[PDB]
């Protein structure tokens, strides 16, 4: 019973949590985007999530294991390093900033390849105009596979030659570091900016 | 004989002190709580160890919102002893709300390397860069959970030095400063306005003292009480 009023404590605090937190990372996007359109900071493009679309069916699935969603592509960290002094200076929040120039390390990187229990790797469902943010996603997810559920999810990601990253259709999540993340009824969705 | 029923009554009032008072943390700071329910019968409750941010102490407190931020979510994270136990949680745990599980059997990471740290000092000074795991402290059966979650990541004074640091090609090394702003050498910068409130490692310390004094005289209790009830 008491663990029944805890139970009551933690929820409250997770709905306060979330509507904080996504407050938060929307003003602090706006402000962003409004540095863009004046031109006082150069070289921003806008968060990750909005450059690429996937089919809704996985629309769970990235949005749960991909935080870089919501990481802000820039030209460089250069570009980033100002963003983040504006932001200080105007006591405006906090943003994670892709250097874009950085991301060119993936270039010949990306090719297609054989997958555990032919999987979808979750980068291939990204649809993308330029290459340049292709080279992002595959920073962002790099060879991440979708399962169906968390027994597949298992087996792909512990019971082979070599350790996966797997995320489930219902957003569970196994790293190659051997973490295992799920529990609650909140999912995660809509974090991608289409779905073509 | 008097002065030991004295000593259990004073126990039992420290300990009813003390539940009183985790219970009152626990409602300000609901986040502090991890509950689940037992995913089987007979459950061995050492299985779980509990949340990343109880089972730390930070050992140099200027450094506490690096630590923090070098943690980032993964203060929340729950250790325990297998990928196993941690299956049964996700499934059978009746988890309130979502959380990444680290298994200490499976967990693995690639620590910083002396010689990495040894360069890291060159480049910025050895006072100015340190490995974050250096910096808590923690019982040693946790270690492979906190080399991954501290012993990949420098902990720098400045952005300056920080930047050098996580970029330089000897090094390719996450860092973060004391201010807060997180370098990721794959091409990240995290950072911005951070208030200025108390970290919440301050309140998982708070609790942590709490949850400690509380297990020792629970543990002195038990054993003075087989030991009253011996004396028949």
């Amino acid at each position: 019973f008491k663990s029944l009023v805890h139970d009551l404590f933690q929820k409250v605090e997770e709905a306060k949590s979330s509507l904080a937190m996504n407050r938060s990372r929307g003003k602090v996007l706006d402000a962003i985007i409004q540095e863009k359109k004046s031109g006082r900071i150069p070289g921003i493009y806008g968060r990750l999530g909005d450059l690429g679309a996937i089919d809704e069916k996985y629309d769970v699935a990235i949005s749960s294991c991909c935080h870089a969603l919501d990481y802000i592509v820039v030209d460089s960290i250069d570009i980033a390093q100002e963003c983040v002094n504006f932001l200080k200076r105007q006591n405006i929040g906090v943003a994670t900033f892709i250097g874009l120039d950085k991301m060119a390390v993936w270039a010949k990187k990306m090719t297609e390849i054989q997958t555990p229990e032919n999987t979808p790797r979750l980068f291939d469902l990204v649809k993308v105009k330029d290459e340049k943010i292709r080279q992002a996603f595959y920073f962002a997810l790099r060879d991440t596979l979708v399962a169906d559920n968390l027994d597949q999810a298992t087996r792909v990601a512990y019971q082979k030659d070599r350790r996966w990253r797997v995320v489930t259709l219902q957003g569970q999540i196994i790293e190659q570091s051997g973490t295992m993340t799920g529990g609650g009824s909140k999912v995660m969705k809509g974090r991608m900016g289409s779905s073509l | 004989m008097e002065s030991l029923l004295e000593k259990r009554r004073q126990l039992s009032r420290d300990i009813g002190r003390l539940k009183e008072t985790y219970e009152a943390l626990l409602a300000r700071f609901p986040n502090l709580r991890f509950a689940y329910k037992d995913p089987e019968k007979n459950w061995n409750r050492n299985c779980v160890k509990g949340l990343v941010a109880s089972l730390i102490s930070v050992k140099d407190t200027s450094a506490t919102t690096a630590l923090e931020l070098v943690a980032g979510e993964r203060l929340y994270n729950v250790v325990v002893d297998t990928e196993v136990t941690g299956k049964k949680l996700l499934e059978r745990g009746e988890l309130k709300r979502r959380y990444t599980i680290i298994p200490l059997n499976k967990i693995s990471a690639r620590c910083i390397a002396p010689e990495t740290l040894r360069v890291a000092q060159n480049l910025v000074g050895p006072d100015n860069v340190h490995v974050a795991l250096s910096l808590v402290e923690y019982k040693p059966e946790l270690q492979k959970a906190m080399e991954f979650v501290f012993g990949t990541t420098f902990v720098c004074d400045n952005m300056d030095n920080a930047k050098k640091v996580a970029f330089d090609k000897r090094i390719m090394t996450r860092t973060v400063t004391l201010g807060g702003d997180v370098f990721d050498p794959h091409g990240t910068l995290s950072g911005g306005a951070r208030s200025q409130a108390a970290s919440i490692l301050t309140k998982f310390q708070e609790l942590k003292d709490v949850q400690d004094e509380l297990r020792i005289k629970e543990n002195e209790l038990r054993a003075l009480e087989e030991e009253l009830a011996g004396l028949k």
